[PDB]
């Protein structure tokens, strides 16, 4: 058994190379066929090639002539690197792994790389104040609006985790200006409001923006 | 052989004949194992309850140990067994030849192992029928494939590129 | 591309239905097909590999069958945990991976009732020229869904921008976030603030509304 988890650059720019990496940990990475795979947004999935640590490779003959694949145990990394990005290369890209040579039986959590000439730009994180207009019958409603970032993607917890019931993310909206917006909001009971502290934590990977927002109730 | 004797028409899926002093054998494409003496296979890389009895290495298979809790291991085909992490014929546990291996002898109802040893050796009957006396085989191998004949590779003969080609041989 | 299909694309089911999935593979792959669940946001998670063998852990409600090139999965009895989009995957000869264009599975439920909330534009946003006002349409069902934005009154067009969220997995129900969008100039120069919500469950519309400035 192993855990998996991504990171990649973010934002990458056309025609340069795509470089990701997957750190591992649990088992022997030896024990493990290695694969990266690749799904754009409302698409679906695209198996990109599989590697052994034995130097074994298995490409995707659509892709073999872009992509490389390698392994360092001594670091416990799995890494891939795409050659001559385009638009068409902007996806989330996983890694994944299993014993069997047929399926994939480990995951990691994805990371989406968008391919853009753009600059980072980190966002801004305004409350979402609760109020009376923002009770229900026993139940408030509070949040936070992430404002004004790019690429994707923002993540959104609440009490750093401590707080999952209730919490909506939701998905970002383009605005004209270029930039993404999105708000994340939790119902609680009214009778919280004044007891609890809610704090929203906001983390945008591509710029290493991470943002701690203490909600506060309003009187009215 | 542990079944029926290779011989020059043995046909070896996903493989290749190979000739030694005293048999001839399946090797494998690329990094494919032999799941018996003339058929090879992809292998996994990890026995538990998902892999069960796949191939794991050359004649082993991810097999369920039922002990303490069930697990899971790479355990040899019947008829053979782990020594220096590979499988061999049981009968070749303590058989050692040197320059070759030890194979079950075909000619012989009981089951008993003997030396074939590389290509330039030949067993030696002044030393425990190892593979430490120099000798001459002359191959068995047709290699009718475009300008391919018998050569001599690290110790076996296998069919290879004539004089002047490397790669189909160009 | 190689031609992988699944029928049907989408579909929508109550809670204790029995739903059934087909893939027909490329060619024959004898049991090299393998399931996949992917929830939204998430990663795919492996619910049954060589056509017919349940992972570990996974609920016996869920099963395949098959071999060659059709294949079939079932959910014995839908559960709200499970919508997701579900993938089957083939290995061919030539060593390929090969997923299927999935089948979206949604839960039909009775309707519910948006609860309707309103944020005014926080004032360290302000600080900055721009107010940004949030309705809130909390757990509701069907997906539809009408938000009008009205300030003083006066209907708003062309500022506002909505998102929804993917069905929830327990209540199987719908979130809904609209951002009204002013210049802090323009935001100050009116009264009341107000999302009015025209929505299945409801028998008439739904406002919540502030005034700038109360609190």
């Amino acid at each position: 058994q192993v855990q998996l988890q991504e990171s990649g650059p973010g934002l990458v720019k056309p025609s340069e190379t795509l470089s990701l990496t997957c750190t591992v940990s649990g088992d022997s990475m030896s024990s493990y066929y290695w694969s990266w795979i690749r799904q754009p947004a409302g698409k679906g999935l695209e198996w990109i090639g599989r590697i052994s640590t034995s130097g074994s490779t298995n490409y995707n003959p659509s892709l073999k002539s872009r992509v490389t694949m390698s392994v360092d145990t001594s670091n416990n990394h799995f890494s891939m690197r795409l050659n001559s990005v385009t638009a068409a290369d902007t996806a989330v890209y996983y890694c994944a792994c299993s014993g069997s040579y047929s399926f994939f039986d480990y995951w990691g959590q994805g990371t989406l790389v968008t391919v853009s000439s753009a600059s980072t730009k980190g966002p801004s994180v305004f409350p979402l104040a609760p109020s009376s207009k923002s009770t229900s019958g026993g139940t408030a409603a509070l949040g936070c609006l992430v404002k004004d970032y790019f690429p994707e993607p923002v993540t959104v917890s609440w009490n750093s985790g401590a707080l999952t019931s209730g919490v909506h993310t939701f998905p970002a909206v383009l605005q004209s200006s270029g930039l993404y917006s999105l708000s994340s909001v939790v119902t609680v009971p009214s009778s919280s409001l004044g007891t609890q502290t809610y704090i929203c934590n906001v983390n945008h990977k591509p710029s290493n923006t991470k943002v701690d927002k203490k909600v506060e109730p309003k009187s009215c | 052989e542990t079944g029926a004797k290779v011989t020059v028409d043995t046909v070896c899926k996903r493989g290749f004949l190979i000739q030694m002093s005293g048999h001839l054998e399946c090797k494998c494409e690329n990094d494919l194992v032999l799941v018996n003496e003339e058929t090879c296979e992809e292998k996994v890389l990890k026995c538990d309850e998902k892999t069960v009895n796949k191939p794991c290495g050359d004649f082993s298979k991810c097999i369920k140990i039922d002990g303490n809790p069930v697990s899971y291991a790479c355990k040899c085909n019947l008829g053979y067994d782990m020594v220096n992490n590979v499988c061999i014929p049981n009968e070749c546990k303590q058989v050692t030849c040197g320059n070759g291996k030890c194979i079950l002898d075909t000619s012989n109802p009981v089951k008993t192992g003997v030396c074939s040893c590389n290509i330039g050796k030949v067993p030696n009957v002044q030393d425990q029928n190892k593979c430490s006396k120099d000798g001459e085989t002359k191959c068995s191998l047709k290699c009718l494939k475009e300008q391919e004949t018998c050569k001599a590779v690290d110790g076996i003969y296998k069919c290879d590129c004539k004089d002047g080609f490397i790669i189909i041989c160009t | 591309d190689i031609q992988m299909t699944q029928s049907p694309s989408s579909l929508s089911a109550s809670v204790g239905d029995r739903v059934t999935i087909t893939c027909q593979a490329s060619q024959d792959i004898s049991n090299f097909l393998n399931w996949y669940q992917q929830k939204p946001g998430k990663a795919p998670k492996l619910l049954i590999y060589d056509a017919s063998n349940l992972e570990t852990g996974v609920p016996s409600r869920f099963s395949g069958s098959g071999s060659g090139t059709d294949f079939t999965f079932t959910i014995s009895s839908l559960q709200p945990e499970d919508i997701a989009t579900y993938y089957c995957q083939q290995y061919d000869n030539l060593r390929i991976f090969t997923f299927g264009p999935g089948t979206k599975v949604d839960i039909k439920r009775t309707v519910a009732a948006p609860s309707v909330f309103i944020f005014p534009p926080s004032d360290e946003q302000l600080k900055s020229g721009t107010a940004s006002v949030v309705c809130l349409l909390n757990n509701f069902y069907p997906r539809e869904a009408k938000v009008q934005w009205k300030v003083d009154n006066a209907l708003q067009s062309g500022n506002s921008q909505e998102s929804v969220t993917e069905q929830d997995s327990k209540d199987s129900t719908y979130s809904l976030s609209s951002t009204l969008t002013l210049s802090k100039a323009d935001y100050e120069k009116h009264k009341v603030y107000a999302c009015e919500v025209t929505h299945q469950g409801l028998s008439s519309p739904v406002t919540k509304s502030f005034n700038r400035g109360e609190c």
